[PDB]
């Protein structure tokens, strides 16, 4: 009788998206194992909140997107500061018992 | 290109504001009137020349009073290097924006009036001349690097290049095809004269320069300890200085924490002085602290100490309200008027009887759970 | 208080004795092993259970 | 010694 | 038309005492030299007022020590004291001062006091929250009048009828009023369209911003 | 003694000293082979660039004025502010200085009517919850003594 | 204002580098009015007294003192400098240049921690000391 489009609320947005700011800023000199744990808690309590809605949100994917290539960005330039063009998502995606960083995904990432 | 010289067209004939009244005064008039200068009739490629070598002079004596010895200018005012230089002279010849357009101005002067004396001397014919007034107008940007000392500057590049497009295409037109032979060098030469214009008064000033003979809390500080120690005995201000900083570093942390602050010893002046400064200070405190919590929340990149700082404030601030507000419920009385409260009462009581809610009593003692 | 001078003289002469009870009181013995091992190959609990 | 300092700023600002 | 009805309701005459100053920033000898050029003595600037401008004092920034609330406290008769005669308030115009001492000489069947509130400091507005302790039922302004003026005037009790109230802060702020209802003695709260029954005592504990006294 | 008379070797062209335009700070001719004739050619071109400032310096000059009283009558200076309280600060004796401590150390109640009118409301409400049958209440101290005898 | 101490001209500067055996002596190189220095010298008196028993402070004007300029760069608006037992303590910051500071930090704690590494690679004896921070991203979000 009806469809009931789901979307995240902006506010739900705002947070998430400060969330990440936050991580961002609290790294300092934190290992990149916490940041991306950190990172990771985020993104599967959004998922796991939103589940649906994230897929019907654009803006919210365009915004894990770009929170996720902050992420990436904030490990690679702790790597060094020289801007790694093609770096590796290998060493990003591969689970800690294997020596990776064990980040989780969400946007379109091509090996 | 013709939508881009509308453009330019558009701006000059909007952005035009009437001129304003002056009181007619003429340089050359005054120049002539003094010693220094006298008049005579001179060809305009002679004086072409001539201003050509005063430029590479000046420019020549104006390198070396700084004794850099290791830049060379050549006759087509290119400035070169020529040894690897120590950073104590990479900054001497640190030379500005405003030597390196002066030095390019003349050599595009030096360009035009090569090419005059290419012509007078008969190399070249008076066509392949004019030709090469237009490119040179038309190309000063790949000629000259004048674009990187004036950012501004590119926009008239643009120009010249348009105007090409609106002279080249209608130029070659029926049996012209495209090449190499078109002069007609009206616009390009207008729009660098109109530059000119611009910029004589700028390398007048730094030519006649160079030839001549927040942090409110940290200013209010120090402002205040030099009014308080100018107003201050010689022989006593050894100690008591650093016990009225420690005063006021007192006063401002009891603000702060919404405790009294009152010296019994300290005398009212001072004292008054003190309160006018945390009032200064508070104030700047809290507006700074309103617009740092806009700036983070709209989005601006800020880093950890800022953030914790402006935590710190708000919280300060925060609390402050907070005991202006518990002390206003004291003052006003309850919000809630007594038969409002009694209503809500019947409401709440009526609502539970129509339950047959049975109270929760007191925690038994043998609480079997 | 100001911050005391940092220093680095000579972290033990001695051992045995009482310093036993030193470390028993914070740096017993503790399990020592699979608390700080992370098994390179396979995988505790759930996935990213954390 | 801090008046000296104060004078200096103060004339340089 | 000299005299409307809001001339003869409202309006009042004052007589302005504006005493000009030297700079401060002189010897004493020229500071006194200056009090016989004629031009910074007393003057008679005598004119009508409307309303009162009624001065608060600024907030007592730290709380005082005693149990009293953090919020300040100040009878009605000392912010009426700038227009007792002998009290001189700065007046600092761009490079020169003043100071203006007030006399009224005229009351009005109705006056009107505008208590200042909002002040614009250096980075924002900030507003008083002094709080005016003043009676509603008998003021009597017999000692802000000259001995010659005070002979005029049978009658100076005045009394409340009307008191504009702002709340909040500054820039969302809202305004209530309220009056006293003659016939009946009730005191009545208005705000938009919310008519509440206020008690004949708490009045005084709100910040008044505007009001109006009936001289009966 | 110069620097070297630390025995310390190398690992104005300040920053502050350089702007982008106009270059670095300062002439380069300040001092020089200065004459009579130096000193007129001065006055000269002095007297020059006056009479070219004189084409708009009537209007420039009152503008200038107007925007410079306008900016110091809206934004006080700091010292401005606070020379009043230090011409003010003067007025103290020598004996007072050598007092500064260390920091080592009518009127209406506003309370009473809002207690009173508190006190109102809770009489009020308990008059209505006397109506109240079913309330439950249990005796502190005698819950307490059983408590005690409890205690094995 | 300005507690900490001044040095007037070069000779105070070349004997207060060799008064301190045990403390690492600093120097600020700059002007008072110079805003940069002023949030750097806020920062110092913050940790003056925090850092006596192994540290001093002295400020040392450019214009009264310009004879360190051509040996020591002192080309920026403001720098800082370590010294221990005449020896200088470069500081390896990751802002390319590792003499100086040429910067300033609004933590105080960020001061006292690269303080507290320079005495503890000058005492230990290598001329040349690893900050524990990396400068060269202000770490801004
Ligand atoms: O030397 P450039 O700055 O690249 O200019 C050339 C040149 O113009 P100039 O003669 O002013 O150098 C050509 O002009 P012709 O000699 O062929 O007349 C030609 O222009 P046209 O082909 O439009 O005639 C060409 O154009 P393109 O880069 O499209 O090949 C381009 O002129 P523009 O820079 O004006 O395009």
């Amino acid at each position: 009788t009806a469809q009931c489009f789901l979307r995240v609320d902006d506010e739900s947005m705002q947070r998430f998206h400060n969330r990440v700011r936050q991580i961002l800023m609290a790294s300092g000199s934190t290992t990149f194992t916490k940041i991306v744990n950190k990172w990771n808690t985020a993104l599967i309590g959004l998922m796991t909140y939103f589940r649906e809605a994230v897929v019907n949100t654009q803006e919210l994917l365009d915004l894990l997107v770009k929170c996720e290539n902050k992420i990436q960005t904030r490990i690679k330039i702790g790597l060094n500061s020289k801007m790694p063009s093609r770096f590796p998502p290998v060493v990003f995606y591969t689970p800690k018992e294997l020596g990776g960083l064990g980040m989780l995904s969400m946007g379109h990432v091509l090996i | 290109s013709y939508q881009k010289l509308l453009k330019y067209y558009v701006l000059n004939a909007l952005k035009h504001r009437p001129p304003k009244a002056q009181k007619k005064r003429y340089l050359f008039r005054s120049f002539k009137a003094t010693k220094f200068f006298q008049s005579t009739k001179l060809d305009w490629v002679e004086v072409g020349l001539q201003v050509c070598r005063q430029g590479y002079n000046m420019l020549n004596l104006l390198i070396h009073r700084k004794n850099l010895n290791y830049l060379h200018l050549d006759y087509n005012f290119n400035l070169k290097p020529v040894k690897t230089l120590t950073t104590k002279e990479r900054k001497k010849s640190r030379f500005g924006n405003a030597f390196h357009l002066c030095r390019e101005v003349l050599r595009l002067t030096k360009l035009v009036v090569d090419s005059h004396v290419q012509y007078r001397l008969g190399n070249v014919d008076a066509f392949q001349l004019a030709d090469g007034l237009q490119y040179i107008f038309a190309h000063v940007g790949q000629l000259t690097g004048m674009y990187r000392y004036k950012y501004k500057l590119m926009r008239q590049i643009r120009m010249c290049k348009d105007l090409k497009h609106l002279i080249y295409y209608r130029f070659n037109t029926g049996p012209v095809g495209k090449g190499p032979g078109c002069g007609f060098w009206a616009a390009g030469w207008r729009v660098w004269l109109f530059f000119m214009r611009g910029i004589t008064p700028l390398l007048e000033r730094w030519l006649g320069n160079l030839l001549a003979r927040s942090h409110f809390d940290l200013e209010l500080r120090a402002a205040v300890m030099h009014d308080i120690l100018d107003m201050m005995p010689e022989g006593i201000k050894q100690n008591k200085a650093r016990t009225i900083l420690q005063h006021l570093s007192e006063a401002w942390r009891c603000w702060k924490a919404n405790i009294p602050w009152k010296v019994p010893g300290l005398p009212t002046p001072i004292e008054n002085m003190i309160l006018r400064y945390v009032k200064a200070k508070a104030d700047w405190w809290t507006n700074t602290a309103h617009y740092n919590r806009e700036r983070i929340r709209r989005g601006a990149t800020v880093d950890k100490t800022v953030c914790k700082k402006n935590l710190g404030r708000l919280t300060r601030l925060y609390l402050k309200a907070e005991q202006e507000r518990q002390h206003n419920y004291l003052k006003d009385g309850p919000y809630i008027t007594a038969e409002e409260a009694v209503a809500v009462y019947t409401t709440t009581v009526h609502w539970l009887e129509s339950r047959r809610f049975s109270p929760i009593p007191f925690p038994p003692l043998s609480y079997k759970h | 208080k100001p911050l005391p001078a940092p220093l680095d003289g000579q972290r033990k002469k001695r051992g045995g004795r009482r310093y036993r009870k030193m470390k028993e009181r914070l740096g017993l013995t503790e399990i020592r092993k699979q608390a700080n091992r992370m098994s390179f190959g396979e995988i505790e609990e759930d996935a990213y259970q954390e | 010694d801090i008046e000296s300092s104060l004078k200096q700023l103060a004339e340089r600002r | 038309k000299k005299k409307t009805i809001v001339t003869d309701v409202f309006q009042g005459s004052m007589r302005i005492f504006t005493k000009k100053l030297p700079h401060p920033d002189l010897p004493a000898e020229e500071k006194e030299q200056l009090l016989h050029n004629d031009e910074y003595q007393e003057t008679m600037v005598e004119s009508t007022f409307m309303y009162l401008t009624l001065d608060l004092p600024t907030a007592p920034l730290y709380k005082d020590e005693k149990e009293q609330l953090i919020i300040p406290q100040v009878p009605l008769f000392n912010i009426l004291a700038k227009f007792n005669g002998i009290t001189e308030k700065e007046y600092k115009t761009y490079k020169e001062n003043f100071l203006k001492r007030f006399q009224l000489t005229k009351l009005p069947p109705y006056l009107i006091f505008c208590i200042k509130r909002f002040t614009k400091n250096n980075f924002f507005v900030e507003k008083n929250p002094t709080i005016v302790n003043f009676p509603i039922t008998n003021v009597d302004l017999r000692e802000y009048l000259s001995e010659e003026v005070q002979a005029v005037h049978k009658n100076t009790t005045y009394d409340l009828i009307a008191n504009i109230v702002h709340d909040g802060k500054p820039s969302e702020g809202s305004y209530r009023i309220h009056v006293l209802h003659h016939g009946t003695g009730k005191w009545y709260e208005l705000q938009d369209l919310q008519v509440t029954d206020i008690l004949p005592q708490m009045i005084t504990l709100s910040e008044a911003y505007i009001q109006i006294w009936k001289r009966r | 003694v110069p620097g070297l008379g630390r025995g310390a070797t190398g690992f104005d062209l300040n920053d502050t000293n350089y702007d982008e335009f106009n270059g670095y700070a300062g002439s380069l001719f300040s001092s020089g082979p200065y004459e009579k004739d130096d000193e007129e050619a001065d006055a000269i071109y002095a007297a020059l660039d006056k009479r070219m400032d004189e084409r708009r310096k009537e209007r420039r000059e009152q503008r200038e004025k107007e925007e410079i009283e306008k900016y110091r009558m809206e934004r006080p200076k700091i010292q401005q502010q606070f020379s009043d309280l230090k011409r003010k600060l003067a007025e103290v004796t020598e004996e007072e200085w050598l007092s500064i401590p260390e920091v080592g150390d009518g009127e209406l109640d506003m309370r009473k009517i809002g207690q009173a009118r508190n006190t109102l409301m809770d009489m009020r409400l308990s008059q209505v919850s006397d109506s109240v049958s079913g309330q439950t209440v249990v005796d502190p101290k005698g819950y307490l003594t059983d408590l005690n005898s409890m205690i094995p | 204002s300005y507690m900490l101490p001044h040095l007037h001209n070069g000779w105070q500067v070349d004997q207060a580098i060799l008064s301190e055996e045990d403390r690492v002596v600093v120097i600020r190189f700059g002007h008072d009015w110079d805003p940069t220095c002023m949030k750097m010298d806020e920062v110092l008196y913050s940790i003056a007294e925090k850092v006596k028993n192994f540290a001093v402070i002295y400020l040392v004007d450019i214009t009264e003192v310009p004879d360190f300029n051509k040996m020591y760069e002192l080309y920026d608006p403001c720098t800082v400098m370590f010294f221990f037992r005449n020896k200088h303590i470069m500081i390896d910051l990751g802002t390319g240049n590792n003499n100086k500071i040429n910067w300033a930090m609004e933590d105080k704690q960020e001061m006292v921690d690269i303080i507290e590494t320079v005495y503890r690679g000058a005492r230990k004896g290598r001329g040349l000391v690893v900050s524990p921070k990396d400068y060269s991203t202000k770490y801004r979000y």
